[PDB]
């Protein structure tokens, strides 16, 4: 018992108040150019290096089946070059500014996005804005990906994880937007062309379906005179092809079900048991981000996965039922995922299947105030630690704008997760766990993994 | 019941702003450096991050490794944060995870860093919790004994990238002295392995003089009064086993390997203490770096060079700069001859545009290096550990100021010292090991 | 209770000292300590703590315990030049083990389990 | 040439130094030369049981003479302490010399 060592900590939970950090917080000032295109800053008192790029509200689930895959070929075709510059004069237009070009797609949203000094958001904006609306789109560089592209498709070249959430998707969205991959099949790489890259850019990437949001060493009104000069040409509305219309017209649908990929020699077991979630502007998203975070995650790297204050990852590491493993929370316009993944191996499958059931099972009865208290106290300071880093910064900014059509105070969200409590994680994990189907996704070794059946069983109890 | 407010509606009125606005400081915050009675050195920055970033930096590493405590370094990486003398491993493990603090351990080839960071709200927390786990770690044999094999696959995980064996061979075959010792041993090494090796090693680096405590986003006063009685530390001050650049050639064998590796070297005279030095082998290394994919599916093609990664390495007096090629099997020695000849075609001269990419790109990854609180701190810890003082400012100014002359007497002066060649593969196309130390003359 | 309880503590003191005399004299006989008397099948603490051991304290603890199960086969005792030398009070075991309970009561009071089982077999 | 080996566990250092046999196994009198060579670089023959000869560095010594066609291998290994290779390269020249 040393007097230095044993003050102010102590490991028994305790409700944290995390008013004084949000003094500090800097605040984000958004304006709307007449095409509907919103430009959004946060400016970080001391920074140097500022990241900047567009958030578009559009993806592979407002594709159609005939041209599914136009929007991952999009991030390989936009950097071959444009009708200003060449391939080489990008090259050393983008090197002379000490960064990096990135571009991310998603499923209903895409990212081109740069990560510059401070001195260079002119340059990174007249290159973003010369990337995006004036690319050649040359024949022979489709012609040039198209073989890289479908070369990986017969080697199979793909993440295990990547595999299983995608094959997830699509048993769990079956006959839904949703239920499409990004990349695509192997016919429509085939047989794809300039014009559906053009008619896929001119119908989705309008004007109020695009935010340009920066963070770090920015000014907001340069930056408005800026986008003003250069996204101006962007292109408005049509009332007939807004988000919310077409989110109406083809909404999706969530099936119960089961899929298993099964390999003749895998050495590993890759599983996903997913329930249905909740959207982005649903009012229980916020327990769910608790309760993902009271389910935890765990790899074996960790030699103190004994200790830890989460009953799945104690049962887990205590038992050696997985190599890793970690609970997801995924959400969408109008629907979501909510379960676990983990990786095991053949013979630990049921075992990791029971631990994984009868951890999300419980929480619907058994819910301790210490749990609940530690996992909001751990979300806060998670959400605190995004602040730290400007890329993470720029993409809450472009996605809250996107998702929620505006941009939420922390002061909001910690009294959104504040008021949390064990009664409201019981009353969520009731909804949306208990006595409801599942999807249920598997890849490698996975003979003995159990059927729908079995898992379907388990997710009531008898004996209450 | 629940909160039942849509996301996209503005939550009730009852939402009060009890932060209230206002004041940033008017000046950029700088570096803070005072030593305690015991000759522990504290240097902390503050930030407008709200994160708090704690590192506590001790020299040794692998050039403090002795042959009976080889692979301790990567041990005590693992096993650290692990039961003390107040505090059981559940304990602490409770107490870091209570208030959403991470900690890691960290080994270098001069030196071993451990920290905690954490909220600027729970930054007492993670100073004691961080001072208990370094100062009185009780180093227990069931603890030590049952993480070797987490402490054997890693190694083994590590070994399987070409690049950190070529770095290992690298720093070995560069150096003679403690910077030679290698970081990344052989899993085979930490077999006959106990808590008694790990207490010797942590003895042999632990002295009052050979610790800083860095830190970020906190106020330095503060900082120095509640780590006045916390670090305490006694012990005798290890002689250094310094190191001298000596070079040459040696060849590491992997009979199933599909790609031939071919490492390139020379030492960056001066150390980290040198800023023109220093600022001059980043400039070099940024100019080496011929294939830097900085956009989404780039398609740089070169004729022999799969894959090309230049480094730059700065201790405590010395350091090296360089770059390492792969290519195939059967290509090696136009592999050779082509890292061979780019750096001759770098003495001749470099021209203005390639002088300002370059050091705009060294400049973006000494800013972006120190962008984040965790990265700050570590920063602050490694160049007060090294030199005695932190100033990044002089760093960029450094680069800034740097002329193509500058550069090109640089690469001049640095080709009239040796060199040193290292390969990894099998080796049926390695031409002279002789006419390849002659072609620089 | 706490006017009769701090001299009470003396006399368990006495009677523990008594006890142990007579266990002793009777385990000497068969080599064993004290510490042998403890089963990793009935008790999951005493198997946490024996795992904890060095592999030559266990090597010893084995050896003492076929030692005494062979004199007991035998009906026999320990000759008296080995028997002369017996220390049934050595402790190999006592501080390892107090700290696996220690650790035990500690995850208990945050409604924690042990993370260790029965010993299972088939 | 020359060239190296990596070895995690090697309690020794082992030095390997070889030349040409000029003609291979198709002259007969340089193979003949190439074999007394070998056996003059045979420093501790085991020619009785339990003898103990004593070299300064050297911990083993294991001379060789490959007659392939057209082209052979003489040359000699040559073992020793991990802290005294050079010291090793050293004897060998010496003795070569
Ligand atoms: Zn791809």
């Amino acid at each position: 018992d040393a007097n230095p060592f044993l003050r102010f900590s102590n490991p028994r939970p305790s409700p944290i108040d995390h008013t004084p950090l949000l003094s500090t917080l800097p605040e984000t000032r958004i304006t709307t150019l007449p095409n509907g295109l919103r430009v959004a800053t946060e400016a970080i008192p001391f920074a140097e290096t500022t990241t900047l790029g567009i958030w578009i509200n559009s993806g592979s689930r407002f594709e159609t089946d005939a041209n599914n895959g136009v929007a991952h070929f999009l991030e390989h075709i936009l950097f071959k070059g444009t009708k200003n510059r060449s391939v080489k004069e990008l090259e050393v237009e983008v090197e002379n500014m000490g960064g990096q070009l990135n571009a991310y797609t998603g499923r209903e949203q895409t990212c081109y996005y740069a990560k510059v000094m401070g001195k260079d958001v002119g340059k990174a904006v007249n290159i973003l804005s010369d990337i995006l609306l004036n690319s050649n789109l040359d024949a022979r560089a489709i012609d040039k990906e198209r073989d890289v592209i479908l070369r990986e498709m017969e080697e199979v070249n793909k993440q295990t994880s990547e595999l299983v959430f995608d094959h997830l998707h699509a048993t769990a969205f079956q006959y839904s937007p949703l239920g499409r991959t990004i990349l695509g099949p192997v016919e429509n790489i085939k047989s794809i062309n300039r014009d559906q890259l053009v008619e896929y850019m001119k119908t989705h990437y309008r004007g109020p379906r695009m935010v340009l949001a920066a963070a770090g060493a920015v000014n907001h009104d340069e930056l408005v005179k800026l986008a003003s000069d250069a996204f101006g040409s962007v292109p408005d509305e049509d009332a007939a092809t807004s988000v919310r219309s077409l989110l109406v017209k083809e909404p999706s649908r969530f099936t119960g079900s089961y899929v298993h990929d099964r390999f003749p020699d895998a050495s590993e077991c890759c599983m996903a048991v997913a329930f249905k979630g909740a959207s982005w502007t649903d009012p229980d998203s916020i327990p769910l981000m608790v309760m993902q975070t009271m389910l935890g995650g765990w790899d074996k790297n960790s030699t103190v996965g004994k200790h830890s204050s989460s009953a799945l990852v104690q049962t887990v590491a205590t038992e050696g039922l997985a190599d890793a493993f970690m609970a997801f929370n995924t959400n969408y316009h109008d629907t979501g995922l909510f379960g676990v993944y983990g990786v095991t191996d053949r013979d630990r499958s049921e075992d990791f299947a029971y631990a994984i059931m009868s951890n999300l099972t419980r929480m619907c009865f058994e819910v301790r105030d210490a749990d609940v208290a530690r996992a909001k106290n751990q979300l806060k300071a998670s959400l605190m630690f995004f602040q730290d880093s400007t890329h993470h910064v720029a993409e809450s900014i472009g996605r809250e704008l996107l998702v929620y059509g505006r941009r939420i105070p922390k002061a909001e969200m910690f009294a959104r997760i504040d008021a949390v409590d064990a009664n409201a994680i019981r009353a969520v994990a009731d909804r949306f766990i208990y006595d409801q189907d599942m999807a249920v996704a598997s890849a490698g070794d996975v003979q003995f993994v159990p059927d729908y059946n079995w898992f379907r069983r388990r997710s009531y109890w008898l004996r209450y | 019941g629940g909160g039942r407010v849509e996301v996209p509606l503005s939550e009730k009125l009852p939402a009060v702003t009890e932060p209230p606005r206002t004041s940033t400081p008017a000046t950029k915050p700088i570096v803070q450096t005072s030593s305690l009675r015991s000759g522990v050195k504290v240097a902390s920055i503050n930030t407008v991050s709200p994160i708090s970033s704690l590192v506590l930096f001790v020299e040794g590493g692998a050039a403090a490794e002795t042959p009976a405590t080889a692979g301790a370094s990567k041990v005590l990486e693992v096993a650290a944060f692990k039961a003390t003398a107040n505090r059981s491993t559940f304990r602490l493990t409770r107490e870091l995870e209570k208030i959403g603090a991470t900690s890691f351990a960290r080994a270098g080839r001069d030196h071993v860093a451990f920290g905690v960071d954490a909220t600027r709200l729970n930054q007492l927390e993670a100073l004691e919790i961080l001072a208990d786990a370094v100062v009185n770690a009780r180093y227990t044999y069931w603890e030590v004994r049952d993480s070797l094999d987490a402490v054997k696959e890693q190694l083994a995980a590590q070994l399987r990238n070409p690049l950190t064996a070529v770095n290992e061979v690298l720093h070995r075959t560069a150096f003679e002295g403690g910077l030679g010792h290698s970081l990344v041993v052989d899993p085979s090494v930490v077999d006959g392995f106990t808590n008694e090796t790990l207490k010797e090693y942590v003895h042999s680096i632990m002295a009052p003089s050979r610790v800083v405590l860095a830190a970020s986003g906190v106020d330095h006063a503060e900082l120095t009064a509640l780590a006045t009685p916390l670090l305490n530390l006694h012990g005798n001050a290890h002689p250094a086993p310094q190191s001298r650049y000596v070079g040459g050639a040696m060849n590491i064998i992997a009979p199933t390997s599909s790609l031939t590796y071919v490492g390139l070297a020379f030492e960056a005279k001066g150390g980290a203490g040198d800023i023109k030095s220093s600022a001059a082998a980043s400039v070099v290394k940024a100019l080496l770096d011929e294939a830097r994919p900085t956009m989404p599916y780039q398609r740089k093609e070169h004729e022999v060079f799969t894959s090309v990664n230049p480094f730059a390495f700065a201790y405590k007096g010395t350091g090296l700069v360089g770059v390492v090629a792969s290519g195939a099997p059967g290509k090696a020695g136009k592999v050779v001859d082509a890292l061979t000849a780019k750096v001759q075609s770098l003495a001749k001269g470099v021209t203005d545009v390639q002088l300002a990419t370059a050091k705009n790109m060294a400049l973006g990854e000494l800013r972006a290096s120190v962008a984040t609180a965790p990265g700050l701190a570590a920063a602050v810890g490694s160049s007060v550990l090294a030199t005695g003082k932190f100033s990044a400012n002089e760093v960029a100014a450094a680069l800034s100021g740097l002329t193509a002359a500058d550069v090109t007497s640089y690469v001049n002066a640095m080709i009239k010292t040796a060199p040193t060649f290292v390969t990894y593969g099998n080796l049926s196309s390695l031409p002279r090991v002789d006419s390849i130390a002659k072609r620089f003359a | 209770t706490s006017l009769l309880k701090q001299v009470a503590l003396p006399v368990f003191n006495s009677l523990a000292t008594t006890y142990r005399s007579v266990v002793g004299a009777k385990l000497a006989k068969y080599g064993l300590r004290f510490d042998d008397l403890q089963d990793p099948l009935k008790d999951e603490d005493v198997a946490e703590a024996l795992r904890r051991l060095p592999p030559d304290v266990v090597v010893a603890r084995n050896c003492r315990l076929r030692r005494a199960l062979d004199l007991s086969c035998k009906h026999e005792a320990l000759p008296k030049d080995l028997l002369e030398k017996q220390t049934p009070e050595l402790s190999y075991l006592q501080d390892v083990l107090n700290e696996v309970r220690a650790e035990r009561r500690e995850r208990a009071q945050l409604g924690a389990p042990a993370p260790y089982t029965r010993i299972y077999y088939d």
